[PDB]
């Protein structure tokens, strides 16, 4: 196939799914899941390196789509695209049935 | 404290000699020390880990340096067969001249020891070819040891001392270790295989000089970024390929073809590169799971809280278990040791059946030593896992924070678990011993046909399900019309089936009724050792005889002769009893392995198939028959190179028998003897001038149990190691 | 031919083992006159060996490559008499013994000094309860159904 | 009641549509769990209702069966066919991509609603003929939907089991085999080979 | 009582060494067979003088060598001893 | 006679009688049905 | 630097714990929590050897006298030399 077209299409579809379809569920799950030790969060327990970067996660997007979500969903898209490319290149693998 | 040991005020003021003993066995138990806090304990653990890494690196560097300086690696590379590896030279002033004669092996000019650790094959496979490479590797490992020591010193200084909450940041640590320590390291090893080891196997010398000039593929990184990854699997090495030379070589980098290399009888290097690349991908993916400072990810606390089955069949589920597993170091240590022992047994069972290094399948003594070593290591590590679980139960378990958990419910129904383990062990022992005694009696009476020989139909069916065709089962991977066979037909099935169906390697050996009996004995040993360890862990906090055992610590001698007698009532004593059963189980496993392989290598598997079904066959055809050259290491007529193994054999027998007195004879007799000895020294002229500073006392009960167990284990290991190496070196196969 | 095992009545090695046994027995027999008691004992032993080998051949046993019969416990209906039928018989007898012992322990449970009925067995009650284990599966199944088999403490 | 002469479980009172008091394992003790089970059961039955003609009709029209229609994706470079005509864009990556794109965001809006009745029976644009306006006929149609859907689930179990018993053939072929001579070819032959 | 229990093992050890000494010495230097010519051939060939001075000699030429008659007794009249 | 029967009902004497009867039964069965490896009656 | 001998309130008042002591560690003091109007006490635990004869004679369900082994001296190790 054409690597550029497949990679762009898969990354765009993954970012679309993350921004529109699976955004509210993900946001609710990160709201419910916060790492805590002994009943308190990692940073307030005394760990200076466990502070959450509120500047990096602040975004001007209307829904709150920040750079970390872009990186994660782009990773999903790139992985899916490379899986598609490597499988389509190989004219084998569970084909004899 | 004002006296050794300085970490214990109670031991420092002891006027007896046990202080000198007890300052040794309590030195690394920081939690029992004086005036310790949590953060100091964690920092001491960190520094000791850095030290342990330094000693590991130094030991590896010493191995490389001694092989480079006194070994014959360069001459072993040219002729991997018909050349014995050399570990290090021998300089013994007590040596006689025939000892110098008999120990001059290889191309060496003096006495040398023959390396049985397999480091030669491992270094030859991964690209090392000359002694300067070994010198450079030893220097690099020494530098790594110095770096680890410097880091351990640095991270203890008040400026760089980590906080306790930093150690309890489990999510970030697990994410980094899964992605970086596992994924990135496997990716780097893939890079080493692709850039150096695989071209080295094809006759190309790739070092740091030609590192940036030699292309691993003719097409470069283009097939990596533009899709079409299969261009890295175009032409693999041929069946007529010779290792280390360009004859029959290929240009493929990542392939999935099963089986072994035809010449080295080991797995393909390209297979290993693809395996480590896939493992790197999987671990790098898995290292982005848990939450960190970036907002996304999972919280393992809420992961444990959420998994509660409705209906209350598990109580409160895993509620509050994160706090207990994070706050307790012994919980983490027990889980780490359990997993490490399981994968160490996996390493042992997978290296002999699927050898990983060139020309290591032909080296039988190396394979036997490696298997026995790693299996004993795994047994000891599993015993330690259970012991540290018992330690956690005594020390770190909080019943108020663990109410109705999946952990408290173990203590709720501990009687059922212990009784069912007892039933399983008793049933296995009863029936296995009965079948063995039945076979021995039947063959003693001249009627071998009346034996009870049960074919392991289940495991044979499993072997047929993996592709073996020596049993006639037409099942998956053995029938040509199955969907499992048809799906993987074109990728790896021909090589895998060729390796499996070949009856010369250790891949899926043919098994019979003796294998059935010895596997059931193995199950008996595993179940009994688990019974002892689980009983100790679950009765560590108390029982009906001693309801307040938790107040007496992990290791205490007894609770007096009251209530009928309370010897060996602590969980430490349960560990001490279970060490014997672990040693017996590993002895059975390694006996089975060594006898099956020493009958296969001779091409005389009928001897094992006909003699392993009764215990007299084990005693005669394995222990008595294979020890002739071992005990003939030195005789009145002279000596040979097996004299060291005979001496170590007798040494192991002696030190195995010496622990019997720390285990049978007990303290009061020796104390009453020491009293008379002290009187004799105090009343002997010219000897009252010399007086002791520490009052001589007998060995403590727990101390004597540990000393006897240590002598017992040393005797076990040294005796079996001497017998194994002498049997497989007097005849190689 | 399960698991690559030839039947014992069509195995050359089985007949070979019988030949070695008979040859050794004849070598022992040659030392005595045929009308003597040791000769008669040896002849009886040889006849017993021949009957044993014939029975093992005719029973349907599968003989391995070493000439010895191999039992199959996988549940194959051709070899249900090697493990499954003797296993059922053993389970019946063991349940009989266990049920009789449990019934005796229950019967002497509510006495003034029950231990005196354990060191010294009260024979009439034991002989009365001996045959109660003949129908042990039915009694055990009903007791489990009525919740009398287990004790809730 | 599903089983006459048997007491009803305490969780079920018969008020629900299709509430015949069948819960031997007691899965629906928790009321919100029971509501989730009602929604999941309704979705399963509706999917099987869409399934059953979608399996029978292509077999009746001579286009293969419901297992032939998935063979093309197994073949390398397979081409899908509709009504005997090959769809130009009918390849496995494109079909899977459009299925993931459109099956999501239609299963996502279904999870946005929080009303349990609207989660089961949304109405609005999904009820254009006004069959839910009258309440008595609404409950009657609820019961009819429940019963036909349970029948469809049983039919799909029959589909899977008959495909496992007779590999690579259609359910109507099995029906014709039964109708050829019913006293000889049926479940009995596979239940006792 | 525990002193008696400990001394039982040591009496066992002493008597075991004594009977091993007796067995090997009479098998090597006393017991044997007389030929018609007049020569004497012992059971173990008089190896007590050179082998019994080492523990390896006791392990090999006495235990290992003479245990072949008890481990190979299966199938014969001495199988009860095995 | 009652005391002697009580002595016969004690644990070792009763165990000896029971196990001797069982051993005799097993020995006679092994004489009349020798060399039994399978259950061929069915 | 001595074995820790502790008395709990479940003590009946039997003096067997005191009579069984070979080093005169325990004694009987007045009390009001039992019929015997007395309880055991351990004021001389510095001479305790740890023989646990005292808790081998305690008749309660579990021991009202408990000896926890601890730091050992010349008189706690039973050394006459
Ligand atoms: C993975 C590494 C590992 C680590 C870090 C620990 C860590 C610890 N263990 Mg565990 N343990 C392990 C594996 C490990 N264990 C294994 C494999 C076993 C089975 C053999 C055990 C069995 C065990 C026992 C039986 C005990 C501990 C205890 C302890 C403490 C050490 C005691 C000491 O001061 O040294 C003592 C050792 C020496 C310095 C020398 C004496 C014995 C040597 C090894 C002779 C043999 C030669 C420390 C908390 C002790 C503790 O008190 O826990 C509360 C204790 O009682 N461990
Ligand atoms: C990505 C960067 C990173 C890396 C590389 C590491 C790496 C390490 N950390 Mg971790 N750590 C990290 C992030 C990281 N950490 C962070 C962010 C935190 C804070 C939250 C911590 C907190 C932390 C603590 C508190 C401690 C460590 C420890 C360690 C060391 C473990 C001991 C060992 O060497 O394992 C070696 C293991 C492997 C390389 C892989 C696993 C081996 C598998 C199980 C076996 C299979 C492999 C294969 C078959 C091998 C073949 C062998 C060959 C001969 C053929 C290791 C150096 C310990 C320490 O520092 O000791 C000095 C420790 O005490 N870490
Ligand atoms: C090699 C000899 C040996 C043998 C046979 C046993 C046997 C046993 N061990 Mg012991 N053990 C040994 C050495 C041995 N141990 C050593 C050296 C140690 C280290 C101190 C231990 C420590 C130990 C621990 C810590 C535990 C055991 C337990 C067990 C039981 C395991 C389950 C099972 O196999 O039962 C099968 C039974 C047998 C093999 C023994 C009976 C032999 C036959 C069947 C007798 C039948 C009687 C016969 C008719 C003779 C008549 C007697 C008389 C009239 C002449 C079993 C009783 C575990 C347990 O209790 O499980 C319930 C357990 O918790 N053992
Ligand atoms: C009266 C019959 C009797 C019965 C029904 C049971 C029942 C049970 N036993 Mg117990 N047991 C008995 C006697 C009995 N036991 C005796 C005499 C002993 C001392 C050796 C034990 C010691 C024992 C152990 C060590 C274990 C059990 C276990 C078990 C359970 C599993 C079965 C099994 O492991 O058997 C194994 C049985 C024995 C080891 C052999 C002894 C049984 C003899 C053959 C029969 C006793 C019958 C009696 C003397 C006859 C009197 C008749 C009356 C008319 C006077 C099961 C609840 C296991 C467990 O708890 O797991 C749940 C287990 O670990 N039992
Ligand atoms: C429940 C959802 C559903 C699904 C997933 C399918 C799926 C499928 N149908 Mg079926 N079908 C359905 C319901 C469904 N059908 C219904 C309700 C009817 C009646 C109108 C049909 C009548 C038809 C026809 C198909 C065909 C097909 C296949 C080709 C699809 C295409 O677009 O080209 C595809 C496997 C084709 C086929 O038979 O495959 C060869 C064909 O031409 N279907
Ligand atoms: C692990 C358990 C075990 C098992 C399952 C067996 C199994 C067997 N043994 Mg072996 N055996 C064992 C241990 C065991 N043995 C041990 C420890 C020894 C040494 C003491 C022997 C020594 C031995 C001898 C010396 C002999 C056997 C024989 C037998 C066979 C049955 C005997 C018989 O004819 O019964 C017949 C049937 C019964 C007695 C059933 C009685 C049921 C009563 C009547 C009730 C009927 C119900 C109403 C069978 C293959 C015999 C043989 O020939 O083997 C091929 C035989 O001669 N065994
Ligand atoms: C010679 C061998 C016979 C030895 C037994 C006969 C003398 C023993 C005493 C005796 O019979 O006293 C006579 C005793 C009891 O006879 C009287 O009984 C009275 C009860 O009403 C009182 O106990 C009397 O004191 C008691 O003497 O009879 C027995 O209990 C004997 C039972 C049968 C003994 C069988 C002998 C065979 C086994 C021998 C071992
Ligand atoms: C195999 C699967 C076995 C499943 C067992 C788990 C089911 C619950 C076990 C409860 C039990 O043992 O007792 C029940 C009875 O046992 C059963 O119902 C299970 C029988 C198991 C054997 C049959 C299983 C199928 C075998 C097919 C062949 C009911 O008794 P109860 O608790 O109501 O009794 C109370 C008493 O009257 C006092 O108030
Ligand atoms: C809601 C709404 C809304 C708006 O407002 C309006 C409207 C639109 C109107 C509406 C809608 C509607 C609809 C769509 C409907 C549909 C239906 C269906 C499809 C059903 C099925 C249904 C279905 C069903 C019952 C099914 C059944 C089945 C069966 C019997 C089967 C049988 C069989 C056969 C023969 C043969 C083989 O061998 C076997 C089997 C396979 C077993
Ligand atoms: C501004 C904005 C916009 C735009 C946006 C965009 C356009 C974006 C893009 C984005 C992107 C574009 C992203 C990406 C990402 C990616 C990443 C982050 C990565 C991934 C990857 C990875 C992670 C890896 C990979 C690999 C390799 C390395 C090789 C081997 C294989 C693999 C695949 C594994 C709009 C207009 C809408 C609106 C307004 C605003
Ligand atoms: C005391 C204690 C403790 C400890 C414990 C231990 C030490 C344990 C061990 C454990 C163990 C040592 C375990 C093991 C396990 C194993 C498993 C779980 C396995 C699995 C497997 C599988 C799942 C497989 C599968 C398969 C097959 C069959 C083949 C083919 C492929 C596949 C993969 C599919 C702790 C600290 C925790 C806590 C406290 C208490
Ligand atoms: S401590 Fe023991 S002996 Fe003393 S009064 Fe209490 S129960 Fe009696
Ligand atoms: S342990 Fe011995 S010395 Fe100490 S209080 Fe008890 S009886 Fe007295």
């Amino acid at each position: 196939l054409s690597p550029s077209l497949v990679i762009s299409l898969s990354t765009g579809l993954s970012l679309f799914l993350g921004r529109f379809v699976f955004f509210n569920f993900q946001r609710e799950n990160m709201a419910k899941q916060v790492p805590e030790q002994n009943g308190m969060s990692h940073f307030e327990a005394g760990d200076t390196r466990a502070k959450e970067y509120v500047s990096l996660l602040k975004s001007n997007d209307p829904v709150g789509f920040n750079i970390v979500d872009v990186l994660a969903w782009g990773s999903i898209g790139h992985i899916v695209a490379y899986y598609i490319l490597a499988t389509a290149s190989n004219g084998y693998d569970p084909s004899f049935f | 404290a004002l006296r050794f040991p300085r970490f214990s005020q109670g031991l420092a003021q002891d006027p007896t000699t046990r202080r000198i003993w007890f300052g040794i066995a309590t030195a690394h138990d920081f939690e029992s020390h004086d005036d310790i806090t949590e953060e100091r304990l964690y920092q001491n653990i960190f520094a000791s880990h850095f030290g342990q890494l330094a000693i590991i690196f130094l030991w590896t560097s010493g191995n490389l340096f001694h092989v480079a300086w006194q070994g014959n690696f360069e001459s072993w590379v040219q002729d991997p067969l018909h050349v014995r590896p050399i570990a290090h030279a021998i300089w013994d002033p007590h040596f006689g001249q025939p000892a110098v004669e008999a120990f001059t092996r290889g191309g060496a000019l003096g006495p040398v020891n023959i390396a049985y650790s397999g480091v030669y094959q491992w270094w030859y496979t991964i690209g090392l070819r000359t002694n300067e490479d070994l010198y450079t590797g030893a220097l690099f490992l020494l530098f790594l040891s110095v770096i680890s020591l410097l880091g351990g010193w640095l991270h203890l200084q008040p400026k760089w001392k980590p906080s306790v909450s930093w150690f309890k940041n489990a999510e970030s640590r697990l994410n980094h270790h899964l992605s970086g320590l596992f994924g990135v390291s496997s990716l780097a090893w893939t890079g080493h295989l692709v850039h150096v080891a695989i071209p080295g196997s094809r006759g190309e010398y790739v070092r740091w000089n030609n590192f940036l000039d030699v292309l691993p593929h003719p097409q470069g990184l283009g097939p990596l970024f533009t899709g079409q990854w299969n261009l890295y699997a175009q032409n693999p090495d041929s069946s007529s390929h010779l290792f280390g030379t360009s004859q029959g070589a290929g240009t493929a980098i990542l392939t999935l073809l099963g089986g072994f290399h035809p010449q080295t009888q080991s797995l393909w290097l390209t297979d290993m590169a693809h395996h480590h690349l896939a493992i790197a991908f999987v671990f790098l993916v898995a290292g982005h799971m848990y939450r960190t400072n970036f907002g996304i990810g999972h919280s393992m606390k809420d992961l444990l809280e959420a998994h509660i089955p409705p209906g209350g069949r598990l109580g409160r589920g895993h509620k509050g278990l994160y706090d207990t597993i994070n706050n307790s170091l012994h919980f983490q240590l027990g889980l780490a040791l359990a997993s490490l022992g399981v994968i160490t047994s996996l390493v042992a069972q997978h290296m002999y059946s699927l050898p990983a290094y060139a020309f290591i399948a032909q080296d039988f003594t190396t394979q036997a030593a490696l298997y026995t070593h790693h299996q004993y290591i795994a047994g000891f590590i599993m015993t330690g896992a259970f012991a540290h679980g018992a330690i956690f139960f005594i020390r770190d378990y909080n019943p108020e924070q663990n109410e109705d958990n999946v952990l408290a419910r173990m203590l709720d129904h501990k009687e059922a678990i212990i009784s069912h383990l007892s039933w399983a062990s008793l049933f296995l022992g009863f029936h296995t011993l009965g079948l063995y005694v039945h076979n021995d009696v039947m063959l003693a009476f001249g009627t071998p046909e009346k034996q009870i020989l049960i074919e392991p139909i289940f495991a044979q069916w499993i072997q047929s399900a993996h592709g073996k065709t020596s049993y006639g089962f037409d099942v998956l991977l053995s029938s040509t019309s199955g969907p499992a066979f048809n799906a993987g037909r074109s990728i790896w099935l021909p090589g895998w089936l060729n390796a499996v169906n070949e009856n010369s390697n250790s891949l899926f050996l043919t098994i019979g009724p003796g294998d059935f009996l010895v596997h059931h004995a193995i199950a008996l040993g595993l179940h009994t050792t688990t019974l002892i360890l689980v009983k100790g862990a679950l009765d560590a906090r108390g029982s009906k005889l001693m309801p307040d055992k938790k107040d007496f610590g992990y290791s205490f001698p007894c609770d007096g002769p009251g209530r009928g007698g309370t010897c060996d009532i602590s969980a430490w004593d349960a560990f001490y009893l279970a060490v014997f059963w672990m040693l017996n189980t590993i002895g059975w496993v390694t006996f089975y392995w060594h006898w099956k392989h020493i009958t296969l290598w001779q091409g005389n598997v009928s001897q094992f198939n006909e003699s392993s079904t009764y215990l007299m066959g084990w005693l005669r055809d394995y222990l008595w028959l294979n020890s002739s050259q071992l005990i003939n290491g030195y005789n009145p007529f002279g000596m040979n190179s097996l004299s060291v193994w005979a001496w170590m054999f007798l040494f192991g027998h002696l030190v195995w028998a010496t622990g019997f007195m720390f285990l049978i004879s007990w303290r009061g007799y020796w104390q009453e003897l020491i009293e008379t000895l002290a009187w004799a020294h105090e009343r002997t002229p010219l000897a009252n001038l010399i007086r002791w500073r520490d009052k001589p006392v007998a060995l403590s009960i727990v101390q004597a149990r540990l000393v006897g167990l240590a002598h017992f284990s040393v005797g076990y290991i040294f005796t079996y190691a001497a017998f194994l190496i002498a049997s497989t070196s007097g005849k190689f196969g | 031919d399960i698991a690559g095992l030839t039947p014992c009545k069509e195995s050359k090695q089985f007949a070979k083992r019988e030949k070695q046994a008979l040859k050794k027995l004849q070598a022992s027999l040659k030392l005595y006159a045929d009308d003597s008691a040791p000769a008669l004992a040896i002849k009886a032993t040889m006849e017993k060996t021949k009957k044993r080998f014939d029975n093992y051949g005719k029973y349907g046993l599968l003989c391995g490559s070493d000439g010895l019969p191999h039992l199959i416990v996988s549940g194959d209906q051709r070899h249900w008499g090697e493990f499954i039928t003797p296993g059922i018989l053993f389970l019946y007898i063991a349940g009989w013994i266990g049920w009789v012992g449990r019934s005796y322990l229950i019967a002497i449970r509510d006495e003034k000094k029950p231990t005196q009925k354990e060191i010294i067995i009260d024979v009439p009650l034991a002989s009365s309860l001996l045959f109660r284990g003949f129908s042990w599966p039915v009694a055990a199944y009903r007791e489990l159904l009525n919740g009398e088999l287990v004790d809730n403490n | 009641e599903w089983m006459p002469g048997q007491p009803r479980p305490a969780h079920l009172d018969g008020s629900a549509p299709g509430d015949f008091g069948f819960d031997p394992l007691g899965l629906g003790e928790v009321p919100e769990n029971l509501e989730r089970f009602k929604e999941s059961e309704l979705i399963h039955c509706r999917w099987a209702m869409l399934a059953v003609p979608g399996i029978l009709v292509p077999e009746a029209l001579g286009l293969g069966n419901w297992v032939k229609a998935q063979e093309w994706a197994a073949l390398p470079g397979g081409q899908a066919t509709y009504l005997g005509n090959p769809v130009p864009w009918g390849n496995l990556p494109t079909i899977l991509a459009i299925e993931f794109l459109a099956i999501a965001f239609v299963e996502h809006q279904r999870s946005m609603e929080k009303d349990s009745e609207k989660k089961k029976y949304p109405g609005g644009a999904f009820d254009p003929l006004g069959y839910s306006k009258d309440p008595k006929k609404f409950e009657e149609l609820k019961l009819k939907e429940i019963k036909n859907g349970r029948l469809a689930l049983l039919a799909f179990v029959g589909f899977c089991i008959q495909q496992s018993a007779y590999p690579g053939t259609g359910p109507l072929e099995n029906l014709a085999t039964h109708l050829a001579d019913p006293w000889h070819n049926n479940i009995g032959d596979i239940v006792i080979p | 009582w525990d002193h008696v229990f400990l001394g039982l093992f040591w009496m066992y050890n002493s008597i075991s060494v004594v009977i091993f000494h007796f067995s090997w010495k009479m098998q090597s230097d006393v017991w044997g067979s007389i030929s018609d010519q007049g020569v004497v051939t012992h059971i173990t060939g008089g190896n007590f003088a050179q082998s019994s001075i080492t523990i390896n000699g006791w392990l090999r030429d006495f235990l290992w060598a003479q245990a072949s008659q008890v481990i190979q007794s299966y199938g014969s009249s001495l199988s009860a001893y095995g | 006679m009652r005391d002697f029967k009580t002595y016969l009902s004690v644990a070792p004497v009763l165990s000896t009688l029971w196990f001797g009867s069982l051993a005799g039964l097993l020995i006679e069965i092994n004489r009349f049905f020798p060399d039994a490896l399978t259950f061929p009656f069915f | 630097m001595s074995h820790s001998v502790k008395i709990y309130d479940t003590c009946i008042g039997c003096t067997q714990c005191v009579r069984a002591c070979p080093t005169d560690v325990l004694e009987m003091i007045p009390w009001d929590g039992c019929k015997a109007k007395q309880i055991a006490s351990a004021p001389r635990t510095e001479d305790c050897v740890g023989c646990k004869r005292c808790e081998s004679a305690c008749p309660t369900d579990f021991l009202s006298v408990r000896v926890y082994l601890w730091h050992e001296t010349t008189r706690s190790m039973g050394l006459g030399y």
